[PDB]
């Protein structure tokens, strides 16, 4: 009860810190998993025959 | 004339000159901009003229790169407005002080020595 | 590890393989896993750099 | 005293005139005083822009291409004969 | 031999310059005070050099006895204290009491562990009173050092008055110490005063970071110290160049009232303030609407590398084709949820493999690119 009416003028405005490409980030697209992956995994488990 | 103290002082003539000069260099890449850098090419020796300008409140902020300049045997001269010494070192922010690199085999020598050789018609 | 060490490649590669088992299933890939699989890829081609 | 310019306005007053141009031809052809612009074919574009007509009869084709590239190079040659 | 030079050079010089400069103090306790400040912060210099070759005497000789504290102790005056304290007592290592307020707890430790096993044998008498006596004069000449600051510090206000009001007092004078004079600060450039005393603190084991390198006398200045560590950094930099251009001012004896000093110092306060102000108000994007109908999205050269980019490959497009009935053991113990498929699995279709295609190949970033090119 003691604030007077200029103090509770004085209250600013929240703010937010973190920048834009924290609050609006860019779409985090997606890609498909590389072929040489499907490569590695083919060429191994063959085996040597001797 | 709004400087009094700034002794070394080119004319118009001259300034135009320099600063086509100034700006050659920032081309090859030859410019300093700064009077820390200034200080720092002075003190490696690797400068061969220091260009600074006339208007700074501050101004006893340029006047230790004179006495330097004295002591590594350099010479220097001022200019009128720090605007437009800035606009011909490439930077839009105003700059009071740029000094001008040595490089081997350099394109612009002789039209360093001959602005060398004015500013020493210069000194008094 | 010397400049000259024998077994210089070797490891590097068996490093690359452990890194790269992190995703020998992942179907979707974001922009941190493209990067660091990049990056794998990068350095299996110049092992030396 | 003639003053220079940072190689930023450099950059932006060229990207600003180059943008001036292409928004003024864009909207001269949208008002119909310009026809609209003409795909730029080459050898390589040739099987891209002209595939489905190119098969028709390719040595017209060709001829077309070829007239287009030429046209472009002597539009270029002359404007240098012209600055000359 | 060097030791005994160097004090005598030392003693010869506090019994003119020192006695000079402690009867100029005494006096406000034709012989103007300005020779009496120049000679001493010149003196300074001449002291920090002796002292130099003190440290390095005292060095040589207890490389006999320690081998190691010189790279585990980097502080000149730290070693000397250091060696004091130790002498040929490596014993006593243990749990000092004096060592605490001289060395920090993290190296105390790692010149114990040293000492435990260490090879330097211990020396003899001869060494033990040369370099006891050798310390004595070190410290004494510290001491001296201390006092002269003192003088420097009372004479703030009348050497340079605008950057003693820029920083504080005893920073100031420190400076001008270690810098050799207001003259040899005044011609240093603004990147290198920041580095005035900016002690090769040695990293226990710790990140560099943590040693805080590239920290000088204006780092650790009263006002840079009154700011957040993500913000202390940057505002040395900025205290400095200021110092700088009072330097620059005041030796040329301008505004010695400090019109400058204030001038300088308002804009140092506004610009903490405007690193400290408090974020503004951000409005937050709605999520945009569903969408409907058809957006008429162009081809050409970048649609067709995007769909080489994002199409489906002839090895992936055989990844996900499964044969009916033939069932396949598992190869991956490590998840039995993954499968080639028809991709090595017989009645494929394919008598030959499935090459790579290299269009899906992965790449960095262009700035991941230009990162690597900086870090090479």
């Amino acid at each position: 009860a003691e604030v007077t009416e200029e103090e509770w003028l004085s209250i600013p405005e929240v703010g937010d810190a973190r920048n834009k490409r924290q609050r609006n980030p860019r779409y985090e697209k997606l890609t498909p998993v590389p072929d040489s992956f499907f490569a590695k995994h083919l060429q191994t488990g063959e085996n040597h025959t001797s | 004339d709004v400087n009094p103290k700034a002794y070394p002082l080119a004319d118009a003539h001259l300034t135009k000159k320099l600063l086509d000069l100034v700006q050659q260099s920032c081309n090859y890449k030859q410019l300093r901009k700064g009077a820390n850098e200034a200080t720092k090419t002075l003190n490696r020796g690797i400068s061969e003229f220091i260009v600074m300008a006339a208007d700074a409140e501050p101004l006893e902020i340029i006047l230790h790169l004179p006495l330097l300049c004295e002591d590594k045997n350099v010479p220097y001269v001022f200019v009128r407005s720090k605007q437009a010494l800035g606009r011909a070192c490439g930077v839009s922010r105003p700059v009071i002080a740029c000094s001008v690199t040595i490089k081997e085999g350099s394109q612009l020598k002789q039209q360093i020595q001959s602005i060398q050789q004015s500013i020493e018609r210069l000194l008094v | 590890p010397p400049l000259s060490y024998k077994h210089d490649t070797k490891l590097l590669i068996l490093a690359l393989e452990r890194l790269k088992e992190a995703y020998s299933v992942k179907s979707r890939l974001n922009q941190s896993q493209r990067e660091e699989l990049g990056l794998i890829e990068q350095a299996y081609d110049n092992p030396h750099e | 005293l003639g003053v220079y310019l940072t190689k930023k306005e450099q950059k932006k007053l060229r990207r600003q005139t180059r943008r001036e141009a292409q928004k003024e031809l864009q909207e001269k052809v949208r008002l119909g005083l310009m026809p609209p612009p003409e795909p730029k074919v080459r050898i390589s574009n040739l099987m891209r822009v002209l595939g489905t007509e190119a098969v028709q009869d390719p040595t017209k084709v060709e001829a077309h291409v070829r007239a287009q590239m030429a046209k472009r190079q002597k539009a270029h040659e002359e404007a240098n004969a012209a600055r000359k | 031999a060097k030791l005994w030079d160097s004090k005598m050079f030392a003693e010869i010089m506090m019994k003119i310059e020192e006695y000079i400069s402690k009867q100029a103090k005494a006096s406000e306790v034709a012989a103007p005070e300005y020779r009496v400040i120049v000679d001493a912060n010149n003196l300074t210099v001449e002291i920090e050099n002796e002292l130099n070759i003190i440290h390095k005497f005292i060095r040589d000789k207890y490389s006999k006895r320690f081998p190691e504290l010189e790279s585990l102790v980097p502080n000149a005056l730290d070693y000397i204290r250091t060696v004091k304290e130790l002498g040929n007592s490596l014993d006593k290592c243990k749990n000092n009491e004096n060592l605490q307020q001289i060395l920090t707890n993290a190296t105390i430790m790692v010149v114990s562990v040293t000492a435990s096993t260490t090879q330097g044998q211990q020396l003899s008498e001869e060494e033990l009173e040369r370099l006891e006596e050798a310390c004595d004069m070190a410290l004494e000449l510290n001491a001296s050092k201390h006092r002269i600051y003192e003088y420097v510090e009372s004479r703030m206000s009348f050497i340079a008055p605008n950057l003693s009001i820029i920083i504080g007092a005893s920073t100031a004078a420190k400076i001008m110490g270690v810098a050799g004079g207001l003259t040899n600060l005044s011609k240093m450039p603004a990147c290198n005063i920041m580095l005035l005393g900016a002690q090769r603190k040695t990293l226990s084991g710790f990140s560099s970071t943590s040693v805080l390198p590239h920290t000088g006398y204006i780092y650790h200045s009263d006002i840079v110290q009154s700011l957040p560590p993500d913000l202390r950094r940057k505002a040395a930099r900025l205290v400095a160049a200021k110092c700088t251009l009072a330097a620059r001012v005041d030796s040329f004896h301008e505004s010695t009232e400090g019109k400058v000093g204030y001038e300088l110092k308002d804009e140092i306060e506004r610009k903490f303030d405007k690193w400290q102000e408090p974020p503004p108000v951000k409005q937050v994007k709605p999520l945009p609407a569903p969408l409907d109908g058809q957006r008429k999205k162009r081809g050409g050269r970048r649609y067709r590398k995007m769909k080489e980019r994002l199409g489906l490959t002839e090895i992936r497009k055989q990844a996900n084709r499964m044969s009916f009935g033939e069932i396949e053991e598992d190869a991956y113990q490590e998840d039995l949820g993954f499968s080639l498929g028809h991709l090595g699995k017989s009645g494929s279709g394919r008598v030959r493999q499935t090459q790579v295609n290299e269009a899906t190949k992965a790449r960095i970033s262009k700035t991941l690119q230009r990162t690597l090119q900086k870090q090479s």
